[PDB]
């Protein structure tokens, strides 16, 4: 358009470009639109493209001051949703110039800011986002990544083992350290603060960090293996968050943890840069993901949140446990684990991967499994996740009949037996019981652990 | 297209046509109905943006008669014929003004 | 891992 | 329990306390549980209580180190959902000791961390949270609040008027300032950066702040009214966010804006404290709310997010427009506006208010309306929102046939005419057309504005 | 506003 | 002997004299009537940051007692209304106005808002009267960091005078504030709550 | 290679990949190799590829610790040099992972570190480097660029006019300001410190900045046009350089200058970031370029140095004057001016452009012309450079018979007359004399200026 | 200038 | 001590 004509106009006239070929620099988004009957697909797609980028509900003269053809987001492909005729996939291209470089915040705000509120759609689901390599290079990414972390902690050949201290709340700092000490001395690589553990009247953070570090060092001396505890630095303000991170560095804590959604992307990105500058590993908890990621018709798929975390920065990311998930959602889970860890993920619709995602040199992130998992889950966990994973057994350790040290040893024996059997070429999931039963003959801890919880 | 003419404004209601006596009266009545205490402020035109205008006497705490308020406005105007004059309504529950608007623009 | 399955490969 | 017995136990035995009377210090939560057939209500409620607070999937000995009776969260009341037999309301009490003081992050993380992921429930909806006065006093709250803001800006007697510059993206800094200058000189109190406007190649933030401040000062001199523009300080990192806020203060900008969900609670809380320390007004945009708040069966109701914003801190909060909302959702909207602005909100189930919410002295927040609103909406907007509101007309200003200055004047005349008519005792919504038509006889700008968009 | 509708009132 | 006391420390001398003798069961009552501070000790103490003559020169006030007013009610006024009261008092011929001793930073009136409106009131009255004006901004605060922050803001906005409660705020805070006042040219009014 | 065999090996076996297709992320380099008779082309190309990237003169076992196939630089194409049979073009691809992100230093060091010292080649000339968009986005680039600079200085419609104060050395600070004042009041947009002017006994920098700023402000008030003087912040140390830049900002100087080659890339890049953070325009002088760029058989072509400057950062770059250059080198000069200013420069061998260079959104840089130029050069200068240029007349201003003010006015009239004639559609170079003669009839200053120097 | 001759165009 | 004799108990 070259002349200014005021009034309301249809989004399709400008934001639906079926013949557009996305550039390599473009950010691409796949939205699953469940529109209200009566609204046209192209118009729904164009409306999402316009409102997420440069469009307005009515024509504004200021558009003529700039070149909307260059800047505008454009819907370029419509596809059916397999097996769901109420919904369709809209593919929208966004010029890279629309986004602040190195800002997952800005890109996220633009894509999810207000399109989710449209009365035209019954539901809007952001399925996938193609971050071009040019954008990826502007982002800090994981402060260390899988390989650097293994070198720093001198851990090779197996998944790492972790435990969340339980109960989630209520323990004093000294008792918290006692629980940490017992878990670590028994064979866990890591222990962690619960996501809810920040600084509470029952346990102030500085007291917690001191006792935990004492526990970590004592266990490390007594086992001859490196140990860590993810100290939660999630805090009310950035100043408080950095203060806690600095104290962890000062006392020699190798790893800290943060809640990137609840704490927020701005805080997380700053923390990730701080972690890289100070050599501290960063474990990321995904609290609130289920609020946003569960509903298949409305929200954001976790795979998108996974990509944002890798760009924002974390050395570990909580990924849930595939054991609970059904086979339909298993392939999707394997999909985002590849996104978390691999360098190049090719497009694969069966796994929910709508775009080729190139990470280039950006390091991979440890996948973290947790939940109500215990020794019996070990074979399936080792199979699904592989070596570059952290398996966290909170209840499965502190709930052992003989205490944390025995529970840790039971999990450690189960893990090592599964790994040894895998390396020998056995099908660990098929032979899981036999493997665990054989290992239990040499470990009373594993034996009673297998009796405590059911297969 | 018409060109928009820039001019100085006077906050609430200044974008509407200047108020006759009836419109001004309705606003004061509304303020009293809310339980707010009407008051009058005045200032030299150049100082219009100052936080603290001159206060005319004291706020008319508990005033229920709009005519008394209007008479005070005239008395302030007579004393300071070049000043802008602003009606305010103190809300002691919020410790804020419930309404404020310029009745005379000054100079 | 890492370099084994790059886009170039 | 006094002795340690390992193994899995039912949540009901500990976390369902039907006879509990909540203390005044307790945080209370109302969840709408849509459970999977076969699961018992009490067990579902207890499971939510346990996992959100101190519970574990299996018995841990460390529970005996502390007093779980004191610390535990407890479900205390089950109620039916009116007209929905698939769902029930669970009321859970949380002892105040469970939470970091002054941390909306911590409270939010605890309540929404992992209960939303239960396979037992089809959906989980956090409807309301009772923040006790004792907790409220630990939070910073709005840096200024409605009354202080009106005193600072010397604005009384009417809703404030705002405009978002359009197109959302694509304008250079100097052109951005031109648009801001024209809107402000025409009678708008405020203009704002779009939520997506941070620092982009087409317009770097420092250049934007300089030209906008020049525009704001020029318009202020030419109108004799105080003016502001909400400069977006949303940034990749806290360091960047504070840098931009400091520059806004340095150049004399009265107000800034932040995206509290996408930017994150930690960043927002720190910014709110900074704003109070530096005398800068804070406008809060709610990008991503629709991702979390739209679905009535799964997610968090906006009223909860409203309470968190007031505690975290903002002088203005975007609240959408009730004009679009249906009457069923109108009362709910009026409910959270009271929560945003009032000191004491009594319990009212018809409005979705499940608990008495006492704010004490904590200041109220300006409610902000925006969207595809234009002059014709003015009567209903003034009626619904009242004086302590900001009405933002982005397209309704920059889309005027005669440009920003005329569009601003048209909106300003419409607003003042509606306010004058309301003060005179007319029913502005019933007589809206007549009021607007009468005002248009003296304002050519309003007249053609009323012709541009439909009634 | 603010103090008008407090819990005490 | 003078050697018993930290130099320049009213705290130390005061603590030593009144620390525990007042609790003796031997006495029904103990009243400290007077203390002779030797000149040698006096010289170690900072003393008033300015004093009568320097203050009169700074404020250009001579020939009469100065006139002040405490804003009333002691509590309850918003910052803008507080400034209005200050403005009216100052324009009418008072040299000074002051915060009440209880006015620090309250929900009804945060300190930074108060300092801004009061300074605006002070400057407006000064222009309209042709006489120097001041308002004793209360910097009494929960912590020394907070106290200094408020004092620095008063200096930054051009407030000539501040006030402190030396007994309730405490001698350590007061002595530090008095040294700060001398270093920054701010007059210090002391309330004896 | 999979096994370790010690000893010297030929570079061709590994570093010559004739069938390689460069990736989009690859940095590409074109070297003109003039080899010593007896050495094979492919071996010479491979040797340059190996030594510039990962190769060694002898086989090292550590190669087997990593994947040399991924990391290695590779020569992929050999081409003849048109009209020169002694030399050939070697095209080498470098994986982006080889370089520190955002570091022109690192990329430059790798390409030019030690290959230029080979005894195998008589000469080595780096002709062009393809910086991929992914790398470009990691670099800061110009702090402002052409469009932002024009908006900041409110200058539109013509090339800017500058003058270097003469004599280069010897003037006191107050006399320096007098010369600056006279030039600026007479119609020059800018004046500048000589490249040699830093802080000398005859004129300390702080005294110079004070008097110059006074001169700039006085001239600005007396002309009603914005004025600037490029204060040289080139200093012995980074601390000194930043100190001078900060003082220029403190006193309100809009623009500063730096020598990026002699001062160095590290200092320049830091200064460019500082300039962006503080809103100060940055003029870049290219002292030493002739040492490196003149020799057609050995060295680095200026086009490469131009690309590095744009990535490192500068708002203006000295580009010499095409008037002296012959037509063979004129097209080359027009080539790097496009590289300096354009967004996308397509490959064009006639202009010396060996690769498509995409700058994306990275702003363009003002081209600066200077030398022994005077009024008579104006028509050709306006034709060749166009509007987004700075024409600097040092001797052509201070050498006017009537002093700086008249000399400035003469240049300003000549420039405006050439621009007006160009806009009217006249061929300014063909009609240059007639245009200048016509303008001189109304300007005595231009008239005698045209008499002082020859056509 | 700038956007007129982009790679996309 | 501490939690044994709380207001709630």
């Amino acid at each position: 358009v070259k002349k200014y004509s005021a009034g309301v106009k249809e989004y399709r006239q400008t934001y639906w470009m079926p013949e557009y070929t996305p550039l390599d620099s473009d950010i691409l988004a796949c939205f699953k639109i469940t529109p209200q009957p009566g609204v046209d697909r192209e118009e729904a797609a164009a409306a999402v493209a316009a409102e997420s980028s440069t469009g307005t509900w009515t024509t504004v003269w200021t558009d003529l001051l700039t070149d909307m053809d260059y800047y505008k987001g454009r819907a370029y492909r419509i596809e059916d949703v397999p097996g769901d005729d109420a919904a369709f996939y809209a593919f929208i291209a966004y010029p890279i110039d629309l986004f602040e470089e190195g800002s997952v915040v800005n890109v996220f705000t633009s894509l999810v800011g207000n399109v989710f509120g449209f009365k035209a759609v019954r539901g809007l689901r952001l399925e996938d986002v193609r971050f071009p390599l040019a954008y990826v290079k502007t982002c800090g990414g994981p402060p260390h990544g899988i390989q650097v972390e293994r070198d720093k902690m001198n851990k090779y050949g197996r998944p790492l083992l972790g435990c969340t201290i339980k109960p989630k709340l209520g323990l004093s700092a000294k008792n918290y350290g006692r629980a940490v000490y017992e878990c670590l001395r028994g064979g866990l690589d890591f222990t962690k603060d619960d996501e809810n553990i920040n600084s509470q009247p029952f346990m102030r953070w500085r007291d917690r960090f001191l006792f935990v570090q004492d526990a970590t060092e004592t266990a490390e001396a007594q086992t001859g293996e490196r140990k860590g505890h993810y100290l939660n630095v999630t805090a009310p303000t950035p100043e408080e968050m950095y203060k806690r991170a600095e104290f962890a560095k000062e006392i020699g804590a190798p790893i800290i943890m943060h809640d990137y959604i609840t704490g927020g992307f701005t805080a997380n990105t700053g923390l990730a840069k701080w972690c890289q500058d100070n050599g501290v590993l960063l474990h990321i908890h995904r609290a609130m993901h289920a609020v946003i990621d569960r509903n298949p018709n409305h929200g954001i798929h976790f795979r998108v949140l996974t990509k944002i975390l890798r760009l924002s920065g974390g050395d570990h990311l909580h990924t849930g446990t595939v054991v609970g998930k059904l086979e339909g959602d298993r392939a999707s889970t394997l999909g985002w684990i590849d996104l978390l860890r691999e360098s190049f993920i090719p497009e694969d619709r069966s796994r929910g991967i709508f775009f080729d995602q190139d990470w280039g040199s950006m390091p991979g992130v440890f996948a973290v499994a947790s939940g109500g998992i215990h020794v019996w889950h070990m074979p399936a966990l080792v199979n699904i996740f592989g070596d570059d994973s952290v398996l966290q057994f909170g209840g499965g350790t502190l709930g052992h009949p003989w205490g944390n040290a025995a529970g840790a040893a039971a999990n450690r024996v189960a893990l090592e037996a599964c790994v040894e059997a895998r390396n020998q070429g056995r099908d660990i999931e098929k032979e899981g019981k036999e493997i665990l039963t054989a290992a239990a003959q040499h470990s009373p801890e594993l034996k009673i652990a297998m009796e405590t919880w059911k297969e | 297209m018409q060109d928009y003419k820039q001019s100085l404004k006077y906050e609430t209601f200044s974008y509407l046509p200047p108020m006759n006596a009836e419109r001004i009266r309705a606003q004061i009545k509304y303020a009293i109905a809310q339980g707010w205490s009407p008051g009058i402020e005045h200032v030299e035109v150049k100082n219009s943006m100052n936080q603290y205008w001159y206060m005319w006497k004291l706020p008319f705490f508990g005033e229920q008669n709009v005519d008394n308020v209007l008479a005070e406005i005239e008395a302030c105007r007579s004393a300071y014929p070049t000043h802008q004059v602003k009606l305010v309504a103190y809300d002691n529950y919020a410790q804020s003004l419930g309404l404020a608007f310029v009745v005379y623009r000054g100079n | 891992p890492r370099l084994d399955l790059i886009e170039q490969a």
